[PDB]
């Protein structure tokens, strides 16, 4: 079991528990009228980040295993970036990286305007 | 030659090899027998063994009765693929080989009353669960279990062709063992039960005993020599402190190296073997000899008479106790 | 009457199209699964995988194969499997699998009057299992087997464990040398790839490592060498320089033992618990060697101070080693 | 209706010539490719290769397979792939490859109404990767996979990455203990052989080796033995036996370490960084022994000079070893 | 005139029954055999087997295949072997075998006008050969190949060596690094099993191991180190450091040699000749070290006794080593 | 498209693939060429090498003439299994692989005049017997020989497509050699006679030369420095017994370690290489230096003048003999 704690522009996702069984953390945002949308994903050990097109070169994702935290830095905001943000954990054999169904442990919702 | 071709064509005319003989009317009885041509190496690390056999099956199929100038047709083995055959498998097999050089190593014979003899040459790797408490003076019963995969006991049963003790025959020169000795085999049959039903199982247990000479000339003799070397220190005078210290520390290091190398060729069992107990006792003897020297050196310049008494008492006590331990250990383990 | 059985089986396979799934174009076909674990042979930290042998049984319904007038289960020759539709089941985390084929292909086909098909295979598979070795050899691992359809999406096929938690048998009989099976778990879910959503069955085992082999194999030699180094403190010093040579030789033998130990493990990039213990022992023996070096250095002109230093090391070293052992064995257990 | 689809597929395969490519005798057929990486099992310097497992997806259009009246995409049993034309795609630098075949052959065929074929395979391939080990173990490698058409030239067939930069996924699933993935790159080009020009796709990864294991298992024993060799400097020069024993023991332990470590690598002719480090440490310990030899040589006529030499060696040897380590780790990092 | 040849060949295979041997129901068919040995690869003592590559040619007569009007011997495509009857020849003592298949299956079918068939294969086989290693490395082995008919008894078939003692060629050109082929033998006999009597051909080789490698590698270094250990007896007993250095160096070098040579062989339970030689050399050098320890122990109160003990060691050790070598080389040669 | 289907069906109508083209009328001529995409590792222990090739064959079959809109049919390699092809095999091959991923790595092209081009991708492991008397300064000619298995020279002959030097082409970046250099290759053809007749054989010899730098800085330099270090001992004064003992002991130990470790790479050939001779002579020199030191120590206290004379004589004799040995050895083994 993994416990995700959301804080935070910069959003912090701190995970505790069995982070070895869920080696990938992903970011999603939900619009008021739209479904959840993938933003980016980070590997706990490999540090190999992946980003969606709409936030390439603008949003950045970093990981530190000292206290098991992942940071999403958002820069050059736009009015089309007003969505409730979530952080989630993905299993080792959970499938595609861009689909919310494949993520098991979801954090608390965080609002951004 | 045309007569036999017509006979075979009539036998196969309308034949359905998807159906066992006697389907819906009676149980199919298969008589089985094994000829071991070589009992191959045993792998302690993998807990497995290899065996090369002629596997022989025989059964009745009324659909194949014929009448002709001969009473037994010894056919090319391709005919085996045109008729029904039992689907025998080895329950504890790991990765077996059916030899195909230069042709499929199979033979099929049909008697005019419909009896079929079907023989194949196989190399079977089989699991032998071993308990190694008595290692290297351990004995094992390596099993070989086989039976039908798809047909329950209401459809196919297996029987040994002759007396069970005479249905598994080992060749007289067929031994590829280097470390073990084959003492005999026990033959039995029974019923297994699984989620798909009840099946007949035929079992053969081969009885193997490990030869000890290798571990004698590899582990026991160096340990004995190290213990004797450590006990040699008891006869040097108490002034020769660096010499006796070198003796003690070097013998302890040698004992540690021998203890470590002991399981370098062994599987990682979670319990202690007999060799482990022997090495532990030898290590204890060497360490106690070094502690004896330390105690003697402690009392050298204050109670020299006590030190001399301790030295003499050790000079007698240590070899006698080591001999008693060796006698007890070897009597315990070689008579089991 | 075998002729009637033959005619019925010929009729069932007349015009039968194996390219199409049962109820093609309609609701998904439900496939139930059962596994009997025969054995779990070898678990490898070097290769990060384990080997497993099992009887794998699939259960489904094909109304094209329903027959009447024969009140029996029909066990057919396994080659009939080449003339029927079967699910395209595969294992994601496997590295090399095979079906046993002695004496024939270890396959079973059983038809039922209502059209139910039972399809059984005996499979030996090696499967990947990534391991966290930060607490090795006091570690606990979770090894899984993932079962999925390859071509058919969830709109065509559905998986389910047949019997719930009883669908996997034979786990309690498994005996492993280095491990013990604490628990096994069964999960069913869906997985989304770019080509759609697919059913997924997961069977997981939790393995706890036995410590006895490592007590006998690596911890005891290090402890015994560390204790041996303390025998020096009870030997009177001299001008010989015997004891510094002995200490150096013991330290070198410790290093040699440690290098072989690591010569027996995979090349992980982090520090393990056994590594921590071994370098603690090395620190202890190095400090003992340095202390003797100091005593031998200063004893020519200050014999009393050297004797006091030796006696205090006689007391201090066992106490600090016991404290280090207490802390180590409380932090990891 | 299952019979309607059955007759549609029978009509599709009626008159189909598998010996001819789509649009045979006309414009080249375009094939798009996608790769989903599952893992990289191992990377071997001894064999100079690496093992990769992947889902390989090919997309093309065959007008002979177009159908109407069914507004659905037909996911067919993979055996139908034996009746269709498929591209003759191969990997140039591969040495041994197989398609997984448990429980069935891991193959997928999906048809679309306009004639589009999607063809998927699950493949494990051991591909060659020549490595420059001059900076080993601080080296950085570039390993590639070359995808080509064997029989069809550029006038018959074209390759392209379907989706551009997004044609290869699953790079974050690669977990190597000894390496980390820095970058991956996709390339499309043409290669000219004596039989014509052929399309070529290339997928390359840049691997950076992790230094932690080698610090723990190789550098540290040599450093510790070199430090142990300095204990001779603090021992009085009357102890000839002890110091000679120290030097001999250190020499033999260094030789054993060197022979084992080099024995564990491929027999390359050039010198690696670790080889130069081990030879430097050997030189240092041998020079310490020769320093003692010189001191023993001169101390009977100039004892004060010999004492001064030992006193200065105590300071000089650690200083020069620190300078050597600084230069080495600056040059290689 | 390929039309007429095609007509004749199609006529031959028209009523051919591959299920029946030639002269089915009559006298046994005679099969002559020839072997051309191309190479003998690794002769392994660990696996107790050897590898052989050969051209295996079988010669027989099938009157069903006789033809007239074509004054040529017809070499056919090797796949025609799948439509003719061939003997079911197998090798009893083979563990793993294969027919080479590059570029095609290495198979030859040659028909003759009178119905004679020549059937050739190129085969590599690993065959088991149990070895007696009691005299290793001065041992002589006998390795065989057993050629038999599986299904046909002596009432259906009979084997013979075609060409007498010249049926096997290429033995005299084999090059083995570690062995030399002293002799080869051909035998023909019958073997009885419970299912009848079968013809058996035996091809045996007698291999003699070459000793030069072991003289260069094991015996000479051990002799040189044993002689080196005797240098201490000529150094005065007051020179403690020199003699201790010599003894420690000899002991550790002997141990290194032994540990290098211990597990390079299969785990046989008996003692080999090289094991006895190395254990004796170790005993000698160890006893030399013990002699020095004893001399150092009693050279203060009894210097004359120590000098006498050294002088007697100086004479006893070379003489006893010479006697041990004489006994060893007379026993094992 | 249907035109090509009809053409293909007419070509394969009445075509017997058991018969070679021109059977009974003339000799089938096969033109062959090789493109080496990678020259894989060479193994001295197994005496073998690995090579990856595009193997290209071309011949003429009158039965496959056609007339259509296209001049060349570039067909799916399945067609290759429905026509006659040569039965080419590699005489010294050990175990080769015809690559099959993702499809058979084969190509067939048919020209309208009846000419067939047939290409396949192969990995061949071949035997290369090595004479290691000059190791590590040796050179080898590893052969690759191929030809027909079943067709004699009266039925099938092989020719190189172009001039023999240009018919075998090695890729620029296709070297997987670690300790060898590919200097070049020679190409030839000939006849080989065996029990079944005379056959055409095509041969390509690849010339390899071992690089010496590894052994120069791994064995020769340490041995030379050890010998020079040992001869340095003759100049130390006779009072410095521990110093000269350390010199002798360490040089003998270094020579022993080098000698033990120097044979790891090679197979267990039954003769002495050049490196073995060099190490043996260096060992003899070091041992003779130690014996000289022992002799000097023995006579030191009783006959100091004799010890001084012996030291001077060795100080002159040893460097001269080592220089002469080095000159002879390097002259012999460098201009071979
Ligand atoms: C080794 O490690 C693996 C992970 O790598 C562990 O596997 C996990 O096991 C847990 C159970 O212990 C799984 O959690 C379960 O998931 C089920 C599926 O959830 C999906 O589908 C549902 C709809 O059916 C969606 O709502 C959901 O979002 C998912 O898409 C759930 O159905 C289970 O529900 C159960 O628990 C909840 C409370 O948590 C109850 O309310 C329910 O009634 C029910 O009891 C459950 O949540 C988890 O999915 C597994 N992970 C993976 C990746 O498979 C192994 O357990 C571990 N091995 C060992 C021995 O510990
Ligand atoms: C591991 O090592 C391999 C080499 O062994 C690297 O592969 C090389 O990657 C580079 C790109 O980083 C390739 O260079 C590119 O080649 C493309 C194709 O060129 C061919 O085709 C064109 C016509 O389409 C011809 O004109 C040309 O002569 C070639 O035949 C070009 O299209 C690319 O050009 C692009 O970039 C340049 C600037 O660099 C721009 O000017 C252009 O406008 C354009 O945007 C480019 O030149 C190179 O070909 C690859 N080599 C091989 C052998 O494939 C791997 O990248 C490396 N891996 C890692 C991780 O570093
Ligand atoms: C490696 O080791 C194997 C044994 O494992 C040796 O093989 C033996 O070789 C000898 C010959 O060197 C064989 O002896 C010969 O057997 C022939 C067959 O005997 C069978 O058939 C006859 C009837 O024809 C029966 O009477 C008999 O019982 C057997 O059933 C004999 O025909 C030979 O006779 C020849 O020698 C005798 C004298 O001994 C003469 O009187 C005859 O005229 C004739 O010249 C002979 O007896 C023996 O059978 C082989 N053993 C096995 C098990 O096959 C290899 O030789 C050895 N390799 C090397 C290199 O030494
Ligand atoms: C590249 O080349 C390799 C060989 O070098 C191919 O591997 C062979 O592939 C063929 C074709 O698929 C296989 O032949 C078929 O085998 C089926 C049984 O396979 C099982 O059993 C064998 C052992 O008996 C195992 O080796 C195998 O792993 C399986 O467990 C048969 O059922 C097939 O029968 C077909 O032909 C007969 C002809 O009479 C018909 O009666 C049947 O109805 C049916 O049509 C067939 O014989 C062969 O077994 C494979 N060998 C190996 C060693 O794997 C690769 O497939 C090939 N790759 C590509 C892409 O072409």
């Amino acid at each position: 079991q993994v416990q995700l704690v959301e804080s935070g522009l910069r959003l912090s996702c701190a995970a505790s528990g069995h982070t070895f069984n869920y080696p990938i953390m992903g970011w999603f945002r939900q619009a008021p009228g739209k479904e959840r949308e993938f933003v980016g994903a980070i590997s706990w050990s490999g540090g190999s980040t992946s980003y969606a097109d709409s936030v390439k070169d603008r949003f950045t994702i970093s990981r530190d295993n000292a206290k098991n935290t992942v940071y999403l830095e958002m820069n050059n905001l736009k009015p089309e970036d007003t969505a409730v943000y979530y952080c989630a954990a993905k299993g080792r054999y959970s499938g595609g990286l861009y689909y919310p169904t494949n993520y098991d442990y979801w954090g608390q919702g965080t609002q951004v305007t | 030659t045309t007569v036999f071709t017509r006979i075979l064509d009539r036998l196969l005319d309308g034949y359905d090899n998807r159906l066992r003989p006697g389907l819906g009317e009676r149980v199919t009885e298969v008589k089985t027998d094994i000829f071991v041509t070589s009992f191959g190496p045993v792998s302690d690390h993998d807990m497995e063994y290899t065996i090369d056999v002629f596997f022989r099956q025989s059964w009745k199929d009324e659909r194949l009765k014929f009448k002709g100038p001969m009473t037994v047709l010894r056919l090319n083995n391709l005919m085996a693929s045109k008729i029904w055959t039992p689907d025998t498998f080895f329950h504890n097999g790991k990765k077996s080989v059916a030899h195909n050089m230069t042709m499929p190593n199979k033979l099929l014979r049909i008697t005019e009353d419909g009896t079929l003899l079907y023989t194949m040459r196989l190399t079977v790797r089989a699991e032998c669960p071993m308990h190694l408490e008595d290692f290297p003076m351990d004995a094992h019963a390596c099993p070989l279990k086989f039976g039908s995969y798809a047909y329950t006991r209401a459809e196919v049963v297996y029987e040994w062709t002759r007396e069970p003790a005479r249905s598994v025959v080992v060749a007289e020169d067929g031994s590829r063992l280097n470390q073990y000795d084959l003492l005999g085999q026990t033959v039995d049959s029974g019923i297994v039960q699984s989620s798909t039903g009840e099946y007949v199982v035929m079992t053969t247990h081969f009885h193997l005993k490990r030869k000890i000479g290798y571990f004698v000339i590899q582990t026991y003799l160096p340990c004995i020599m190290t213990v004797i070397l450590s006990q040699v220190s008891f006869w040097l005078n108490r002034e020769s402190v660096p010499a006796r210290t070198v003796f003690g520390v070097t013998t302890v290091l040698t004992m540690t190296t021998l203890s470590i190398s002991a399981r370098n060729s062994l599987p990682k069992v979670a319990y202690a073997t007999a060799m482990d107990w022997f090495i532990a006792v030898c290590y204890a003897f060497v360490f106690s000899a070094l502690i004896e020297f330390a105690t003697v050196n402690y009392f050298t310049k204050s109670q020299p008479a006590r030190a001399a008494k301790i030295d003499r008492l050790s000079r007698i006590a240590f070899p006698l106790l080591f001999g008693i331990f060796n006698l007890v250990y070897w009597a315990t383990y070689l008579n089991r | 009457n075998m002729s009637f059985v033959k005619e019925t089986v010929d009729k069932l396979l007349k015009g039968y199209d194996i390219r199409l799934r049962p109820d093609f174009g309609g609701p998904p076909v439900c496939v139930g699964m059962n596994i009997d674990i025969a054995s779990i042979d070898m678990v490898s930290e070097v290769n990060m995988d384990y080997t497993l042998t099992m009887y794998f049984q699939q259960y489904w319904r094909d109304k094209r194969l329903a027959y009447s007038g024969i009140p029996l289960n029909l066990t057919l020759d396994n080659r009939v499997a080449d003339q029927l539709w079967v699910p395209d089941t595969y294992f994601l985390n496997d590295k090399k699998s095979f079906v046993h084929g002695v004496t024939v292909k270890n396959r079973m086909i059983r038809l039922h009057p209502d059209g139910t098909v039972l399809y059984g295979l005996r499979i030996t598979t090696t499967a990947a299992c990534m391991m966290d070795l930060r607490r090795y050899p006091l570690d606990e691992q979770n090894c899984t087997l993932e079962i999925e359809s390859y071509g058919y999406t969830t709109d065509d096929i559905e998986f389910y464990w047949r019997g719930g938690d009883k669908a996997v048998t034979g786990v309690e009989r498994i005996e492993l040398p280095q491990f013990s099976i604490v628990e096994h778990r069964l999960v069913s879910r869906n997985v989304v790839f770019a080509t759609g959503a697919y059913p997924r069955l997961s069977l997981s085992f939790r393995l706890k490592r036995n410590i006895g082999y490592f007590i006998l194999q690596t911890y005891m030699p290090s402890i015994l060498i560390t204790i041996l180094s303390w025998v020096s403190f009870w030997i009177n010093y001299d001008a010989s320089a015997a004891r510094v040579a002995l200490g150096i030789t013991t330290v070198l033998t410790m290093t040699t033992i440690n290098t072989h130990l690591r010569e027996t493990l995979p090349k992980i990039p982090y520090v393990k618990a056994i590594d921590m213990y071994l370098m603690g022992c090395f620190v202890f023996v190095f400090l003992a060697l340095l202390e003797y070096a100091f005593v031998n250095y200063i004893f020519f002109s200050q014999p009393a101070r050297a004797a006091a230093i030796d006696r205090w090391s006689r007391i201090v070293f066992p106490f600090t080693f016991s404290l280090f052992n207490l802390v180590y064995w409380l932090y990891y257990v």
